[PDB]
RNA sequence: AUAGCUGGAUCAGCCAUUUUGGCUGAUCAUUAGCUUCUUAGAGGGACUAUUGGCAUAAAGCCAAUGGAAGUUUGAGGCAAUAACAGGUCUGUGAUGCCCUUAGAUGUUCUGGGCCGCACGCGCGCUACACUGACGGAGCCAACGAGUUAUCCUUGGCCGGAAGGUCUGGGUAAUCUUGUUAAACUCCGUCGUGCUGGGGAUAGAGCAUUGCAAUUAUUGCUCUUCAACGAGGAAUUCCUAGUAAGCGCAAGUCAUCAGCUUGCGUUGAAUACGUCCCUGCCCUUUGUACACACCGCCC
């Protein structure tokens, strides 16, 4: 009727279908989701445990509003300011080793797709899922 | 009524001829001052201070402005913090919550009654030429009450939430509640005090 | 034979400052006086129809301490596109 | 058919209003109105609907295109798309005395809905990192 | 969130480090000399223990197991790589140092930039900067 | 009682070392003679209240 | 000094005077009691998730909540 | 059915309007239905530079800019009729293009 | 059709549906028609017009409607006569004079130094946190630049994104690029303690640029984590999209910004004055000064 991804918060989606996706079986999170500080201007550690699974089903959302992205843009998107001591601080980019693992697993799930003359683009089974969870979310209410 | 779009129902008129604040504070009712009714400007409603008028190519654009807009012009200070207009109105915001939950009143009367109690009467200026040291005491207007008003809130809100566990938001809504009613525990009608007394004693 | 030049005589002489400037030069080298070499190139200029004319020679003239000698005379335009 | 176009801007951004027939459908970039990105700024936004009226304001479908500046100045030119939408949409077909109805009011009460800021960024010149402001000299 | 009336133990200690009382586990022991804050998590994770709860209520064998893997992280399925040092000069493999250890190393390995006469070990006799920073104007006092 | 409200009626120019003072001429509300010369520092404009808590000074000029 | 731990005194001292005072927030809740902060915002949390506290305009840093009435 | 594309770059408006008109007169000349002349954007090469030669005096810079302006067409003309034409519009200051790509 | 808008052949799926579809869209020289958002040549558009005010009622200003503008509409470029013993002989195959030349101050090659520190002075960056710091997410611009031997780079492959291999685009409003940037926003954690604030200093090793990196190139995985616990006498810049904060492009480039030249985002406090300090312009006035008060003289 009135409902679609563009008007719906994805964040919340991925924190109830983590379960969802362990039951599929096909996110096979890599062995370093533990020590890796995704992205060299990150400073510790990423916090939450489900990290890994929200940035995948969240670059599958800035996927679905994007025309077609590559791993390099990517990795421009997911960067910030790194904190060069004394010096000013600039921008720098992400990190391409758990950026290109997170869109292939969302390959693997079947979200994605490779495009033509494009880095990758958003199946129609990953359109649709995400269609029917914003509309759960959206409807939901009331 | 009710279209494809949700639009809730709750951002409605709940207006009475006027624009309100962001759905809480309120506005029209009386208001009002005693001596700057020509120099504070609450008429219409503002429902976020975050307007970007152009207020300072003329003399007195200043003076027709909002005085919770000039608040927050005032505390987007401390240069670290210079041009966040965002984040002084979320300060604003959060202080007019915490006023209206600790004071009965709505947070704009406090806040003009504030202003106009902490706006020092009578200033001993400099002579100058240097040596004479003289000094002499004189009146203030009131733009300058205005100005020196919200000047001395913010500075007292900042100095006394620079490092302790109360958040600015906080501080200056205790700022504003004590400078309201003359209750003489506030760094603004302290200082204010303080100078009213000093001209008394240079004149 | 891809390249070839061809010699135009000349579109007016009295008004393009390089050649006056290269005349003034020979007979400041040739060792006329300065001012009379300056005189004869502003008269020239002028009856080839110049509305201002302004000519310096600035270094050693006679002695070690140089100086700079204007002879300006005319309408003179110290401004933007007009200058 | 109705259909029209309209445009607004906020100095480096701009946005573009494509009001046709329909009722509700404020969608900005194929988001609602309620979506916008500062969420402490959405009211801004939603001040032209409320300053006029949203019984005045059902009967047209604007959607707009913004692109350009920062998040103010996004939601400064949708509001002034989705402000300008109303009024050519009212006057290219409904009665010009509604237009002026619409209008008076959303003069009456604006931060410039239909007028443009002529407030642009000065050129830097040498010898300072400011447009006006020049660097320190030690005088000794 | 979790029951309140445990038993608790205030003080403990654990390799040459006199932890605080009620601390969580991050915060605890990263008081020691050598561990990091990634290899804090890590080795969290791979101990089998929880991080939200103090470090207080740790009992002996989960003590025994983090000291297990704090001395030997390489038997437990863990590169060489994350180890600072590796492929030592004496032995030749890696190790880390979190014990007084980096200490006697650090003395040991001057005592040897001494006797081979480095520019650096030179630089560290005279107390100035190893690397290329510049003296002109500062290291003062 | 010592609250005295009082409106500008004419401003008269800058004073002092640095002008950061003005001279100006006020009038009561509820008395319309004493137009008393005062100092004030800020800008002034027509139709504002001044309040006022000692009045009998009759201040000339600012050095 | 501010207390790292509960010790049973001041949960109930909380679940006592939390309607006290009006305006209820973590600065409030380290000026009353003597709580470390993180505590603070873990007892907003456990206060809130009940009757007890009512949300004002809970977001971002400032935790606003007052008293029923 | 051969299409042709000419830079028609140059640094000089009143140049390349004259050349452009030239080409376009002797395109309605023969109705090869032709395209507009498509203004590229002028493309600016800015420098900056100190005025002094050396390092004494106030710090004083200047800026010097240099504009190129460019156009397109596009025809229909055989092998007779555009070395005609391309002998004939033949102009200084303009350089062309000539492709069948 | 070196950019978008729409239909047309053109396929993907449901909440409803076989008039009940919206919406998201994939491809596109398979095709047609338009330049309103992009492009720039010509253009219209400000004269403080107008009613109201003041000034010997002529030369302007104040507030206001209309407008994009009224401070000269903002900002720059060019900028008079005369002068400096101002800087540059090390930008110049520009130069007079002097010096030097085979055992060379000519030229070439190696290495070092220009960076060397008990100190002093300037231009600057980072902070001294709760408006904080850190972590999961969403994402908002402008000025520019890039290869015929050899730059800007897209897509694919394994892993310590430091990086590497293969394949393709761009000599360019088409590729980079839609510079999806930072600051920013939602939630959560650390809870005021020189603390997970501040990362100076040092220890070990991992790649890239390059005859090659030692006196650490540069960045990187780790560990230690200090002075700073918000700065005296003094002094600097600044009047509106200005100050300030934040980031980007370019110059110098084999590599290296804490610098400069420009651009953009957020965006103010205060004045609408004065000669009080520090200087400038004009007139009168005094002078025993005239390289002229940093004078002259006793
Ligand atoms: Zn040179």
């Amino acid at each position: 009727a009135g409902v679609s991804v563009k008007d719906v918060d994805a964040q919340k989606f991925i924190t109830a279908y983590a379960a969802f996706l362990k039951r599929s079986g096909k996110m096979t999170t890599p062995q370093w989701i533990d020590i890796v500080k995704t992205g060299t201007h990150k400073e510790l550690a990423p916090y939450d445990p489900d990290w890994y699974y929200v940035r995948a089903a969240a670059i599958a959302r800035h996927i679905y509003l994007r025309k077609q992205v590559g791993v390099g843009r990517l990795c421009k998107v997911y960067g910030g300011s790194v904190n060069r001591g004394m010096r000013p601080s600039h921008h720098r980019d992400g990190s391409g080793s758990v950026q290109r693992k997170v869109v292939q697993s969302l390959e693997k799930i079947g979200v994605l797709e490779k495009s033509d003359n494009g880095g990758r683009r958003i199946s129609q089974q990953g359109q649709r899922d995400l269609d029917r969870i914003a509309y759960s979310l959206l409807e939901e209410e009331s | 009524m009710a279209t494809s779009s949700l639009t809730p129902g709750v951002s409605l008129d709940e207006n009475g001829s006027i624009k309100l604040f962001n759905k809480f504070p309120f506005e029209g009712v009386e208001v009002k001052d005693i001596s700057l009714v020509d120099y504070i400007t609450i008429g219409n409603g503002q429902p976020l201070p975050h307007t970007a008028g152009r207020f300072q190519t003329k003399r007195f654009r200043k003076a027709r402005c909002f005085i919770v807009e000039r608040l927050t012009n005032s505390l987007m200070m401390n240069g670290r913090n210079n041009g966040k207009k965002l984040l002084a109105t979320r300060i604003v915001k959060h202080a007019f919550e915490i006023i209206a939950l600790l004071t009965d009143q709505n947070p704009l009367q406090v806040l003009v009654d504030a202003v106009a109690a902490c706006g020092p009467r009578e200033d001993s200026t400099r002579i100058g030429s240097a040596g004479t040291v003289r000094r002499q005491a004189v009146d203030v207007s009131p733009l300058r009450r205005v100005n020196q008003a919200l000047a001395l809130i913010t500075i007292g809100a900042r100095e006394a939430a620079f490092r302790n566990v109360k958040s600015i938001s906080e501080c200056l809504a205790e700022e504003i509640i004590n400078a309201a009613k003359g209750s003489s525990n506030s760094y603004a009608i302290k200082k204010k005090d303080e100078l009213e007394r000093v001209a008394k004693s240079n004149r | 034979n891809t390249v070839e030049l061809y010699a135009e005589k000349v579109q007016n002489r009295g008004l393009c400052a390089v050649a006056q400037c290269e005349s003034l030069r020979y007979k400041l080298l040739a060792g006329l006086a300065v001012r009379r070499a300056a005189y004869g190139v502003l008269r020239y200029v002028m009856e080839a129809g110049a509305k201002g004319c302004e000519v310096v020679i600035s270094g050693k003239l006679r002695a070690a301490r140089a100086k700079s000698m204007k002879f300006a005379d005319g309408f003179m335009i110290h401004s933007g596109q007009p200058a | 058919m109705q259909s029209v176009q309209c445009f607004g801007k906020k100095g480096n951004a701009t946005a573009v209003a494509h009001c046709k027939v329909g009722k509700g459908l404020i969608k900005v970039n194929g988001a609602p109105l309620s979506l916008v990105q500062p969420e402490i700024l959405r009211m801004k936004v939603y001040e032209p609907i409320l300053v006029a009226g949203a019984d005045k304001f059902a009967g047209v479908d604007i959607r707009v295109r913004v692109s350009g500046g920062g998040h103010v100045s996004q939601i400064y030119a949708i509001r002034q798309a989705i402000s300008k939408a109303i009024v050519a949409y009212y006057q290219k077909f409904v009665d010009e005395h509604s237009k002026a109805e619409l209008k008076k009011a959303l003069i009456t009460y604006d931060r410039t809905l239909l007028v443009a800021d002529p407030r642009r960024m000065e050129p830097k010149k040498f010898g300072g990192h400011g447009a006006r402001a020049r660097q320190q000299k030690s005088y000794r | 969130s979790l029951v309140v009336p445990d038993n608790f133990q205030h003080i403990l200690r654990l390799l040459n480090t006199n932890v605080d009382g009620k601390v969580k586990v991050m915060f605890a022991m990263t008081q020691i000399k050598g561990v990091g804050r990634r290899y804090a998590n890590i080795v969290c994770k791979k101990a089998d223990i929880d991080m939200s709860k103090r470090a207080g209520e740790l009992t002996t064998e989960e003590l025994e197991r983090i000291v297990t893997i704090i001395q030997n992280p390489s038997q437990f399925k863990i590169p060489s790589w994350f180890l600072n040092r590796q492929k030592d000069i004496n032995d030749g493999k890696s190790f880390q140092l979190l014990a007084n250890n980096v200490d006697s190393k650090l003395r040991e390995d001057l005592e040897r930039l001494k006797k081979i006469q480095t520019h650096r070990g030179l630089r560290h006799a005279l107390d100035l900067r190893v690397r290329g920073q510049h003296t002109k104007t500062t290291g003062r006092r | 009682v010592p609250v005295k409200l009082a409106k500008v009626i004419k401003v008269l120019g800058r004073t002092g070392s640095r002008g950061g003072v003005t001279q100006v001429r006020v009038e009561f509300m509820d008395d319309t003679s004493r137009s008393i010369i005062r100092n004030v520092k800020g800008p002034v404009r027509e139709d504002d209240i001044l309040v006022l808590l000692e009045s009998e000074r009759e201040a000339r000029r600012l050095r | 000094q501010h207390a790292t731990v509960f010790d049973k005194s001041i949960i109930d001292r909380i679940n006592k005077e939390v309607p006290a005072f009006k305006f209820i927030s973590v600065s409030v809740l380290v000026d009353r009691m003597k709580i470390n902060g993180s505590l603070a915002r873990i007892a907003i949390r456990d206060l809130a998730e009940r009757g007890v506290i009512q949300k004002v305009d809970q977001h971002s840093k400032q935790a606003i909540y007052t008293r029923v009435p | 059915v051969h299409r042709i594309r000419i830079t028609l770059t140059s640094r000089n408006v009143r140049n390349l309007e004259k050349v452009c008109s030239d080409l376009v007169n002797r395109a309605k000349d023969k109705q090869l239905r032709v395209k507009g002349p498509v203004r590229l954007p002028t493309k600016i090469l800015k420098i900056t530079t100190r005025k002094t030669p050396n390092g004494e005096g106030s710090k004083t810079w200047e800026t010097y800019e240099m504009r190129i302006h460019k156009r397109l067409i596009d025809l229909h003309s055989p092998s007779e009729i555009v070395k005609q034409i391309t002998s004939i519009h033949i102009e200084p200051g303009v350089e062309v293009e000539v492709t069948i790509a």
